[PDB]
């Protein structure tokens, strides 16, 4: 009753479609493909960002397809003798052609196709061009459908990826809201959880996660609901999961890609800034519109602006909007100080700059928080270090891209010595200039920070 | 489904030599007998992969007469000492035997690393067996060995001398001719339609290999399948038609580009105000190398190649990047600054050659070095001695002893003054394009173009928006537009949250209060001396 | 002789640059000739012109500039 089928599998239609179209018709009737006259496709690569469900497809196609299954992990086909991994390679191909029109699964086939140029060793090399041959060559294919799982593709054979040995590569990316929705539904189909639950909240409020955090969320609050009845522990018909407990696991899981970069926050809330009130709406207003009503945006047919930019004298609450909205922002949110990005080597800290923009794309909608962004940043004018990377900044932040969602909030107190190349519009429009505080500021900051504190009454503010 | 010599196009210099070698011994030896030397007894078959060497191999195996024998590259080896080496002895001497035969071997660069760098006393013993085996003292009498590699450059020079393998015939990329009769032979199969242009087809497809026309083929078929997904008498009318030949066509891109492909935005030629100069100049120096190529030579000369685009940022240079990659009728390869280097040594001068390497193969292609202030500076305490090699690279690649077929260069900047004088020298980066601040007309043009398709109120007066601003950019009247929006939103989402809350299309199209709100806070984004910096450095090129 | 008069801090790819673009004009005239015919109709231009090397002269520039090419002076010079 666990075996995993076609429906177990949500968040992805036009992929399974388009798996489906060249899996089940071959093998359900080829009939219609005889008539046409062209063979259809033998092989396709399942590539996407970790977690994201490309195994679970491979194990639902083998779990439910009538056909003879065949599987290989990919760092196992190898052995300690010399040419052994070959013969067990093409063993395993020769019984699974024998058998019948069945399917091969190699899982991340990055491990065992390492581009057969760049590596150095013999082995390797001599197991992919094994690999090549026999998939294209003379006896070609006894009507075989192969495939492949990897989560970085880049890393293989350019001959692998040619047409013929995998041609389609079907692109397992993010969900969406109502994907999200559809993985929580089913997830959620073993719990007697409630009469009041609304997974569509939870899956709004869910952005980043990639289904296997989703899944993690759920086991976090069924612990969580366990656990609330510890004093107890009747009891095991009277479990349930509340949505109480989808809130707390909610409030603790954090994305799994973001993972990397967690770090403690103060908890501030909007309160505990004094003043300031037409900024703290403006930010409000930019963060929120686009995330919560994209129809009213797709409808007046224009993307909404992602830059705004803190300048001022030192101390006057740069850094405690950034902690506020790092608290209290639906948004994931990174943050990384000015210098943290740089590394000796050459090249790396462009790498450090690539992958850290990439990963913000990929988990977005998220708002990237940039401090000392007068040190990144320096002018045009050791190497040129910080040259490359204004450089890089710039080029990958508005570029030859989608730019789907981040938000750029930069904070510094030196604004003349960036370029204006960063200040252009598109990339840091929005100049916010936060003065020193005027009486009725004053007043509210010390209202403010004396909100929770023993005070005489006689003490006049 | 035999296949034979009928179905194999695009490659007739190559396939005449084969077939005549193949041919001519075998069908007389009587005349090579009269001539007195002997035929050759070696070919090795090189070029990009899936180009069709195997496919000539199996055509010629299942075609000749002549006893055929395959051996896989990595196939002989076994696990006991010294039985690579008895597995070659015993197919040679056997295919010998067996009649004046043919061996085959695919993938020989797995078994012929060079016998240098190899480290394995196992891959040394077995390459010197076949030096030895191939020519020693009586070895061969009337027996022709072939070969497939994709990587010739890494096979033993010993190897490669005369006698073992002493022609390598090229199998290259075809041209729009062999395109048309590769996509002839594909579809000749399959009842396609009493409507196509396969001549189009093969004038539209530039870069794909033969390989990916067979792929572009079954998409269509695949997608003629699928417009019958709803009936599914219909097998009878089943076909493929200009519809879905279109769709795969923009589907499809070539195999060699796959590593390095990235969506990019979707615009058009209609989204960019002004500019009129720089786009005539755009699409005729795309258009005319790779459209007639017969007026070029009758005239003698080959036309320019590369251009850079220099002035201040928010002027469109990426805009104007992105409607190439859009509406051209060639490959495109976007690559940013900084991507091609790494912390190793001499890997960002492979990464180089590879990157020319690949854009050459598909050429026709359009290169956008953006960014080449990071590319390279002007020249050389260095920070690693690595930029002044790669800039070094960049020159060499770009003009050095190279035919240079088609591969045009796209360089956008907006600092000029920090790039190495060779780069700019003519036969490199000859078309220096500089991009101004827009004038009246220009604003007023990328406005529109910008609200081309968002609700406005007719009260909106576009000129005086224009005349009211005079320094500003591209980039300023985009953000202007944007501010608008959002405060339109802003007044949607209150006037909608306040009628509901009341209960328990206030505003269809942004008005003149929004634009004058928005505008109230406006800022230029390039200053004076910054454009008075790139008006000189544009007069002291124009005075030369 | 006289466009070479003319031109005096030019170097050859400067001169083979003004080459190619008067070749691109002329193309570009009896392509537009071309197309206005078959319209009309639905080798004008056998030799490259005046008209088209005066523009070429027009929009051409200098490769290196004097201040750039003192170096190489200078550096015979130490020998
Ligand atoms: N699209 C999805 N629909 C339903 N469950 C999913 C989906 N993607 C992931 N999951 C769940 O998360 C797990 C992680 O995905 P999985 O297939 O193991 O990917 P991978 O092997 O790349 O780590 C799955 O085993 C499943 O339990
Ligand atoms: N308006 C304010 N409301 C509340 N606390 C404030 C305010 N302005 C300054 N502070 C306090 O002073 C500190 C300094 O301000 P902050 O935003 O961190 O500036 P910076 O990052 O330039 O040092 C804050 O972290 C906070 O503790
Ligand atoms: N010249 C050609 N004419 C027709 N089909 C071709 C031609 N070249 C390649 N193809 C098709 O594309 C495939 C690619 O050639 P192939 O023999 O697989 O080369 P390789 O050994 O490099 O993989 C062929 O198997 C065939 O299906
Ligand atoms: N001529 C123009 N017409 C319309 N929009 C323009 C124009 N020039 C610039 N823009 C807008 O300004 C942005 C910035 O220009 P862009 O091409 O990206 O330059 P850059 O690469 O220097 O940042 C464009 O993405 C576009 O939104
Ligand atoms: F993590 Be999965 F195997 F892509
Ligand atoms: F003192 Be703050 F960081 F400007
Ligand atoms: F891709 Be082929 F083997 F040249
Ligand atoms: F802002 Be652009 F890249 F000049
Ligand atoms: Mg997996
Ligand atoms: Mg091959
Ligand atoms: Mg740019």
């Amino acid at each position: 009753l666990n075996e995993v089928g076609y429906d177990d599998i949500g968040g992805c239609r036009k992929q399974l479609a388009q798996i489906k179209e060249m899996v089940e018709l071959p093998l359900r009737h080829p009939a219609l493909f005889k008539a046409i006259g062209v063979k259809p496709p033998r092989g396709i690569l399942l590539y996407g960002p970790p977690g994201t469900g490309k195994t679970l497809i491979a194990r639902a196609v083998a779990n439910e397809t009538g056909a003879f299954f065949f599987l290989i992990n990919g760092p196992e086909i190898m052995s300690k003798l010399a040419g052994e991994s070959e013969s067990n390679l093409r063993k395993a191909f020769e019984e699974a052609e024998k058998n019948a029109p069945a399917i091969i699964f190699i899982d991340e086939l990055d491990a065992i196709a390492p581009k057969r140029e760049k590596t150095h060793g013999e082995v390797e090399r001599r197991i992919v061009s094994q690999l090549l041959t026999l998939m294209d060559g003379l006896k070609q294919r006894a009507h075989v459908i192969v495939m492949a799982a990897t989560n970085r593709p880049n890393s293989i054979d350019p001959a692998l990826r040619r047409f013929g040995r995998f041609d389609r590569e079907v692109d397992i990316g993010i969900p969406d809201a109502t994907g999200r929705l559809e993985i929580l539904q089913i997830h959620t189909k073993n719990m007697k959880l409630a009469d009041d639950v609304d997974l569509e909240q939870v899956a709004n409020e869910t952005h980043g996660h990639v289904g296997a955090d989703l899944a993690a969320l759920c086991s976090e609050a069924a612990l969580q609901a366990i656990r609330k009845k510890m004093d107890l522990i009747e009891v095991m018909n009277s479990l349930a999961v509340t949505m109480d407990d989808f809130r707390w696991a909610l409030s603790q899981s954090n994305p799994s890609a973001l993972r990397e970069t967690v770090v403690e926050v103060p908890q501030v809330t909007w309160e505990d800034i004094g003043g300031l009130e037409d900024v703290k709406r403006e930010l409000q207003e930019l963060v929120q519109y686009p995330v919560e009503h994209p129809d009213k945006f797709l409808k007046f047919g224009m993307t909404p602006s992602k830059g705004v930019l803190f300048y001022g004298p030192p101390g006057c609450g740069k850094t405690l909007l950034a902690k506020a909205i790092a608290n209290e922002c639906q948004a994931n949110f990174i943050s990384i100080k000015g210098p943290e990005l740089l590394t000796m080597w050459f090249g790396e800290s462009e790498a450090n700059v690539r992958e850290i923009f990439d990963k913000a794309r990929q988990a977005a909608p998220c708002v990237l928080f940039f401090d000392e962004l007068d040190s990144i940043a320096k002018a045009r004018g050791g190497g040129g270090a910080a040259d490359r990377v204004i450089n890089q900044i710039l080029t990958e932040m508005d570029g030859m891209s989608t730019k789907k969602n981040v938000f750029i909030i930069g904070a510094t107190n030196r604004p003349d010595i960036i370029d204006p190349a960063i200040l252009r519009p598109g990339r840091l429009d929005q100049l916010i200039y936060i003065p020193l505080p005027d009486e009725k500021s004053r007043v509210a900051i010390l209202k403010a920070n004396l909100r929770k504190s023993p005070v005489a009454k006689d003490v006049d503010l | 489904n035999e296949v034979g010599y009928d179905d194999i196009g695009g490659c007739r210099k190559q396939l005449a030599q084969i077939k005549e070698m193949v041919e001519l011994p075998l069908r007389h030896p009587a005349l090579f007998k009269a001539i007195g030397v002997k035929p050759p007894r070696g070919i090795l078959l090189y070029g990009p992969p899936g180009t069709g060497k195997t496919l000539i191999a199996r055509a010629v195996a299942n075609e000749t007469g002549a006893f055929f024998f395959l051996i896989n590259g990595p196939e002989i080896m076994s696990k006991l000492a010294g039985e690579s080496e008895s597995n070659l002895r015993k197919a040679f001497e056997e295919a010998e035997k067996n009649a004046p035969a043919i061996i085959f071997i695919d993938e020989l660069d797995a078994i012929a690393p060079k016998r240098e760098k190899t480290h394995g006393e196992v891959e040394r013993r077995i390459v010197s067996q076949l030096l030895t085996l191939m020519d020693g003292l009586k070895q061969r009498a009337h027996v022709i060995v072939m070969a497939a590699t994709n990587r010739p450059n890494s096979i033993d020079p010993a190897l490669r001398r005369f006698g073992r393998f002493d022609r390598e015939v090229d199998i290259g990329i075809p041209d729009a001719t062999g395109r048309l009769e590769i996509l002839q032979i594909h579809t000749k199969n399959m009842k396609l339609a009493d409507d196509v242009d396969l001549e189009q087809v093969a004038n539209e497809t530039h870069g794909h290999v033969g390989a990916d026309l067979a792929a572009l083929c079954s998409e269509a078929a695949l997608q003629a399948i699928r417009k019958k997904m709803d009936l599914i008498e219909v097998m009878n009318s089943l076909a493929v038609t200009m519809d879905d030949f279109r769709w795969a066509l923009s589907q499809s891109n070539p195999s060699a580009l796959r590593e390095t492909v990235v969506e990019v935005p979707q615009v058009t030629w209609e989204d960019i105000g002004g500019l009129e100069d720089v786009k005539r100049e755009l699409q005729e120096l795309v258009q005319y190398p790779v459209e007639h190529p017969d007026k070029f030579l009758k005239f003698g000369m080959t036309p320019s190649k590369g251009v850079l685009f220099y002035g201040p940022p928010g002027c469109g240079k990426t805009l104007l990047a992105k409607a190439i990659a859009n509406e051209c009728q060639a490959n495109f390869i976007s690559i940013k600054g900084p991507e091609l280097l790494t912390m190793w040594f001499g890997e960002s001068e492979a990464n180089v050659r590879e990157i020319f390497d690949k854009a050459r193969q598909a050429a026709p292609c359009v290169l956008f070095f953006d960014e080449l202030d990071s590319i390279a500076k002007a020249r050389g305490g260095d920070g690693g001695g690595a930029a002044d090699r790669v800039i070094n690279q960049i020159l060499t690649e770009m003009d050095g002893m190279s035919t240079k077929k088609n591969v045009f260069i796209i360089g956008a900047t907006n600092r000029p003054d920090i790039i190495d004088p060779a780069i700019l020298r003519p036969g490199r980066l000859d078309q220096l394009i500089y991009i101004p601040l827009p004038d009246e007309k220009s604003r007023v043009a990328i406005l529109k173009a910008n609200l081309r398709k968002s609700p406005v109120a007719k009260d909106v007066d576009l000129e005086f928006l224009a005349k009211m601003t005079n320094g500003f950019s591209g980039a300023d009247l985009t953000e202007i537009c944007q501010r608008a929006c959002k405060l339109a939103i802003r007044e949607s989402i209150e006037s909608e949250i306040r009628r509901e809350r009341e209960r328990q299309d206030p505003v269809p199209e942004i008005r003149r209060d929004h634009f004058e709100e928005a505008m109230r806070f406006a800022r230029r984004s390039v200053s004076d001396n910054d454009i008075r910096k790139y008006e000189m450095f544009a007069q002291t090129l124009q005075q030369s």
